[PDB]
């Protein structure tokens, strides 16, 4: 999952959330089955070479393209030719089904960063700036 | 693209004939056309500009005249050195287009071919290409058909025609049907036979010799 | 007054460069536009593109872009044009043209042009002489008072060839056409001589055939 | 390969570093020692020359 | 980093480190220009008999 | 799925010329960050008089970029006809990190029209356009410059008074001319000033409606609109992708005559982005109203440690490229722009390598096939010497369920050479895959 | 590795095909069969730079001994910067200044070297 799926970013604070609707938040619509990716792989064109693809921090599988929202059995294949621009070779995404639960069980990732300016997200919820002299302050990220 | 034609690709017309050339245009060419002179064998000569001006260095018995996609350049008489193929050239978008081209030509004489065969000869033989030439002497109407009846067998695809310029003279060519053949299908064929239609002419005609 | 010279005609390869220059005596050169227009037989005039020498920058027609070439010399005033891949197709003559307007590539009218360069594709073909295999007369190819005594021309590699008649002396029913491509691609024209048959004893007919590139002067009896 | 060279890299850039950061302390040490020396120098000359 | 791409792009995480060492080792060369200069000078001023 | 408009009801896509060699021109306007050119301003912070060395994206200094120019169409006496561009749409460049382009740095100045040079017309600021995305390919001709899922464009409007940025699905057109048609030689933009940009009623869907004449763009996640005061000052423009999105910087509403590019919009786009295009924009004027417009630089963004001075503004005008010349590594060393005066060794070339010398049958693994293969505690080896090998081609005949190689790679341990190959097999179940472990307590 | 290779006189037990030093540098055996081919470590040129603060002028002195195989803006040598660079004969390597006078030089100054004192206003060597 962590190499072919989805990787969050060593670092940022992160928390990552296994949780699942009982049967009230009926909204969530039941998908197909549980669907991964097990191998995302390229071959040259000398067929003697062969380089797996890690998913990088953050962001999409390479072979997303090429793989629709469900992959239709667990084992599946799907390769695809790449352009001469692209170096060319063989692009090959190996997919994974897993039988679905009674309750759907999902999975959140939150990666919040005290990082840029902008504003600020904060809970919501006369001691200010106007009397300045006093101790102790907390602003939009800096406290 | 912008794909012109010339409405005539071929009129005849003596000297002192008032002549109209038609050209027409794809799409609206508000006053952007060029008519331009060729007589084979050398440059073009430049007409008219903008279909309706003369360019100088012409005689005003041409004229220009049109817009929009109606164009019409005039010869008010024709003369001996009128007689050239003439192009109509779009200046309006992007690349010239030309025109077809219209040929010149006078009634000087309506002559009928006079009809001549010649088989090839003995060292023609010992060559191992055997050829008749039909020779067509002297027909003005450009129109003429010819074809081969080599022992009542239609022979096409290996017969090439030849015509020459206006003689000047009699407004007529001489035109040459050259039809070779190989030893294998000449010395098995005796009638060697040339179908000859004119307009000019009166009847289709045949030059039919039988070979040795 | 300008004058367009053109070059001579190119034989070359398939696949091969040709190079075709024409040089502008008269006139202001480098102001004006000089354009490559190209006849093919029986296609008619096509537009290849085009070029203003001050300014350097060279128009080009949509389908010859990237393998036709249009450059300009400032100090000799002469216009090239280069064509890659040549093809059966591109055979053609080329005709270097003025544009009478002091600028403006968009909007062109030809007022003075070449004399015109043929070119000619040429699958490895080498030059060599031609030869007399004539047409002589008899009495089955005299019709009437007259025959007709021919040379004929056969296999010569560059196109350019020359048949004169008694060496030149016999100009009376000279008719020559032109010569044609065989599957071959060998080069092969006629030449027939409407002699009376009272001069066919009298007279013996020797037709002089000319090859320049293969310098050859050959005469065979017809 | 990369995730693991990265670490191993690190490493070696820390190993060097720090022996370097020991080179230039004794070479500022034995550099005063010179310069103290250089001073005695400057008065045998003075004195015994 | 004995000249490899990747160990340069690891190393910039401590470039400061490479520029301490450089300027305090540049000093101390400075430094021992300085102590040569100043006891020739003492050596110097001396009326040499040839 | 936003709605953006009604689709283009027009058969065929006007015409487009490709003359490559009317845009070929030299004015090189090479970063020089002796003046700031080209610099993105820390994201949360500001500064006062102190000078830092900071570590970011920037463009390297000296580096010319790439130039860029528009143009008008064909245009006779008072009727516009084919539009004119270059090869930019073709060309396909590659998104490694960003890129920040100079817009109307010619501006203000009077220049012979690149379209007609002996036509000359003082030159005006005009605005780029791009295509950004994470696929690339050919058209049905061939041509190069198609892009296939969602893609990111970005086109000026209303005689560049506005921005769009939009995040699309784009499909060809069948019409003649049009991408997916007959007779296509490069889709383009356009917008015509005669109609479109009258005096106060800039037509603010010219420039989208010419691009959905080629395009029938489709499931576009978002839309957005920026306003874009008129006037000729050079400006700086900015893009990159993160995590978060992708960012546009401009210099426009911050630092408007300084040049310092501030973030202005950031973007829910998440895939990605490897290659972008500008898109070609041809003006479709009459020949007697040719103007001419400020050729745009574009220059790609390279992780840097930049010495930067902080004015009490806070403005940035004056950077070092502390990978320039040797200089530089003096003064970010002392992170200073004043070094004392002396002779510093700097770092040392080296040479370069050529003509990989080597010197040096058939390790078998028959063994391995023949038979049952042993207990787990029954295990056989089989150790390899004097011999050379291929492991692909033994592996490729299993399905292997595990790849685990410590302190080695999966591709070293098909490649690297050593003395001796030790491989031992047995027979085992996936259930204790758990327990076949170096670090594990089980039996 | 990346070293030069040479031909040396015959040394060692020759049954392996490494000779060692101790170190990871090593002799390296025989190329091909029945020869020897004794190994080096690549060799690297140094670089400095005079800053020469009043002028604000540059002047590239190279390594003590520098002088022959360097070249201005050389393609072999690859440095770690952005190859954007900043002759003498062989006093110490060559310089990219080239001023040959040396006149007379009074004691202050850069003095980079044993004899030259490079003063103001490049004029190297002296």
């Amino acid at each position: 999952i962590s190499q072919f799926n989805y990787k969050q970013s060593f670092s940022n604070p992160t928390c990552l959330i296994l949780a699942t609707v009982p049967h009230n938040l009926t909204t969530i619509t039941k998908p197909l089955k549980y669907s991964y990716i097990n191998k995302c792989s390229r071959l040259l064109s000398d067929d003697r070479t062969e380089v797996p693809q890690l998913v990088n921090a953050n962001q999409y599988s390479p072979c997303v393209s090429i793989v629709p929202s469900t992959v239709w059995e667990d084992g599946d294949y799907y390769r695809k030719q790449l352009s001469p621009l692209e170096g060319g070779g063989w692009l090959v995404a190996s997919g994974s089904t897993v039988a679905m639960t009674e309750q759907l069980q999902m999975g959140f990732g939150i990666t919040v960063q005290y990082g840029t300016d902008t504003n600020s997200v904060c809970p919501k919820l006369k001691i200010a700036s106007q009397l300045g002299n006093c101790v102790e302050y907390s602003l939009y990220g800096v406290s | 693209d912008i794909v012109m034609t010339q409405t005539p690709s071929s009129l005849s017309a003596s000297v002192g004939d008032r002549v109209t050339i038609t050209c027409r245009a794809s799409e609206d060419i508000t006053s952007y056309l060029n008519w331009y002179q060729l007589k084979p064998g050398k440059a073009p000569m430049f007409l008219i500009y903008a279909a309706s001006s003369l360019q100088s260095g012409v005689p005003s018995r041409f004229s220009g005249s049109g817009s929009g996609t109606d164009f019409t350049l005039t010869i008010s008489s024709l003369q001996p050195e009128d007689f050239a193929t003439y192009y109509c050239q779009q200046s309006y978008s992007t690349p010239p287009t030309f025109g077809g081209g219209t040929k010149v030509e006078i009634k000087r004489t309506v002559a009928a071919p006079s009809v001549f065969i010649f088989p090839p000869s003995d060292e023609q033989l010992k060559s191992g290409t055997a050829s008749v030439v039909c020779l067509l002497n002297n027909f003005y109407p450009r129109e003429a058909k010819v074809q081969w009846k080599v022992d009542n067998a239609l022979q096409s695809g290996n017969s090439q025609e030849s015509v020459t310029e206006q003689d000047s003279k009699d407004s007529t060519y001489s035109l040459s049907s050259t039809l070779t053949l190989s030893k294998a299908d000449y010395e098995k064929h005796k009638v060697y036979a040339c179908e000859v239609t004119h307009q000019g002419l009166s009847s289709p005609v045949t030059k039919s010799f039988n070979r040795g | 007054q300008v004058q367009l010279v053109q070059s001579g005609a190119e034989v070359k390869k398939p696949g091969s460069s040709v190079k075709v220059s024409c040089k502008a005596s008269g006139g202001t050169f480098s102001i004006y536009a000089i354009s490559w227009v190209r006849q093919a037989p029986g296609q008619g005039l096509e537009w290849m593109g085009g070029i203003i020498p001050i300014f350097g920058t060279a128009n080009y027609a949509q389908q010859f872009q990237g393998r036709v070439t249009i450059t300009a010399d400032e100090s000799t005033t002469t216009a090239y044009m280069e064509l890659s891949r040549l093809t059966s197709e591109d055979t053609a003559v080329y005709y270097c043209a003025r544009q009478m307007t002091a600028y403006d590539y968009w909007n062109p009218s030809f007022d003075y042009w070449g004399q015109g360069t043929l070119v000619t594709v040429s699958s490895a073909w080498s030059t060599k002489g031609p030869s007399v295999f004539p047409l002589a007369p008899s009495s089955k190819s005299t019709s009437g008072g007259t025959a007709a005594l021919g040379c004929l021309v056969k296999d010569y590699f560059p196109e350019p060839v020359t048949v004169s008649w008694n060496s030149g002396a016999l100009t009376s029913g000279v008719h020559t056409f032109p010569a044609v491509l065989q599957s071959s691609g060998l080069y092969s024209l006629s030449s027939v001589v409407t002699v009376p048959s009272s001069s066919l004893g009298t007279q013996t007919y020797i037709c002089n055939v000319n090859h320049k590139p293969s310098n050859t002067k050959v005469d065979k009896r017809v | 390969d990369v995730l693991e060279q990265d670490a191993q890299i690190d490493r070696l850039i820390n190993g060097r570093l720090t022996t370097l950061n020991a080179f230039v302390a004794q070479q500022l040490v034995r550099s005063e020692s010179a310069a103290l020396s250089a001073q005695l120098a400057k008065d045998k000359v003075n004195e015994c020359v | 980093c004995n000249g490899f791409q990747k160990c340069e792009q690891l190393l910039r995480e401590y470039g400061q480190f490479c520029s301490k060492i450089n300027q305090a080792l540049h000093g101390a060369n400075l430094r021992q220009d300085d102590s040569v200069r100043n006891l020739f000078a003492s050596v110097k001023s001396s009326q040499s008999s040839p | 799925y936003v709605d953006v408009g009604p689709d283009s009801v027009k058969s065929a896509c006007i015409e487009v010329d490709i003359q490559q060699t009317f845009f070929d021109k030299t004015w090189p306007r090479p970063i020089d960050v002796s003046k700031a050119d080209g610099i993105i301003y820390p994201q949360g912070r500001t500064y006062s008089n102190i000078t830092i060395t900071y570590q970011g994206l920037f463009p390297y200094q000296g580096d010319h970029g790439d130039m860029y120019v528009y143009s008008a169409g064909h245009a006779t006496g008072t009727t516009p006809q084919k539009l004119f561009v270059a090869n930019y749409s073709q060309d396909v460049k590659q998104f490694a990190n960003g890129f920040v382009v100079r817009i109307g740095a010619a501006a203000n100045s009077t220049g012979t029209v690149i379209i007609s040079p002996s036509t000359s017309a003082t030159i005006r600021k005009i605005y780029p356009a791009f295509m950004l995305g994470s696929s690339v390919g050919n058209f049905s001709d061939g041509k190069m410059g198609r892009f296939f899922n969602h893609t990111l464009v970005l086109l000026p409007d209303g005689c560049g008074t506005l921005l769009r940025a939009f995040y699309c699905i784009l499909e060809p057109r069948s019409g003649n001319h049009c991408p997916a048609g007959n007779s296509y030689t490069s889709f383009a933009t356009y917008h015509t000033p005669a109609t479109d940009c009258s005096d106060g009623n800039y037509n603010r869907n010219a420039s989208l409606n010419s691009f959905k004449e080629y395009f029938n763009l489709r499931n576009c996640t978002f839309m957005y609109t920026y306003n874009i005061t008129e006037d000729e000052i050079l400006e700086w423009f900015g893009i990159t992708q993160t995590a978060q999105g992708v960012h546009l910087f401009s210099s426009r509403y911050v630092d408007l005559y300084g040049g310092n590019m501030f973030q202005f919009a950031t973007l829910p786009v998440y895939d990605t982005i490897k290659y972008y295009s500008i898109i070609p924009h041809s003006i479709r004027s009459i020949q007697s109203d040719r103007k001419a417009w400020a050729a745009f630089y574009v220059y790609k963004l390279q992780p840097l440690t930049f010495l930067l001075d902080f004015s009490v503004d806070g403005y940035i005008r004056r950077a070092i490229d502390c990978g320039f010349n040797d200089l530089s590594q003096l003064h970010c060393s002392y992170e200073s722009f004043d070094v004392e005066s002396g002779v510093y060794s700097v770092s040392s070339f080296e040479a370069k390598p050529s003509g990989s010398v080597v010197e040096q049958v058939e390790c078998d693994f028959s063994p391995l096939l023949s038979g049952t293969p042993p207990q787990v505690y029954n295990f056989k080896r089989l150790v390899f010497t004097n011999c050379n090998y291929n492991l692909t081609k033994l592996l490729s005949l299993f399905s292997v369920n595990d790849f685990t190689c410590s302190q080695i790679s999966p591709a070293a341990i098909a490649s690297n050479c050593y003395s001796s190959l030790i491989l031992d097999y047995f027979s085992y179940p996936l259930s204790m895959k758990s327990d076949l472990s170096v670090s594990s307590a089980g039996p | 590795g990346r070293g030069v290779f040479q031909n040396c006189t015959a040394v060692g037990v020759r049954q392996q095909r490494f000779v060692y030093d101790a170190y990871q540098n090593l002799v390296g055996y025989y190329s091909d069969d029945g020869n020897y081919y004794c190994l080096r470590a690549c060799v690297s040129v140094p670089v400095s730079v005079i800053y020469d603060k009043e002028t604000k002028t540059h002047a590239t002195l190279f390594g003590s001994v520098a002088c022959e195989h360097i070249s201005s803006t050389m393609s072999q040598y690859s440095r770690s910067t952005r190859s954007m660079l900043k002759p003498v004969g062989c006093v110490l390597g060559l310089v990219n200044s080239s001023l040959f006078v040396e006149d007379c030089k009074l004691p202050l100054g850069q003095s980079l070297c044993a004899l030259p004192d490079t003063p103001s206003t490049m004029r190297l060597a002296s």
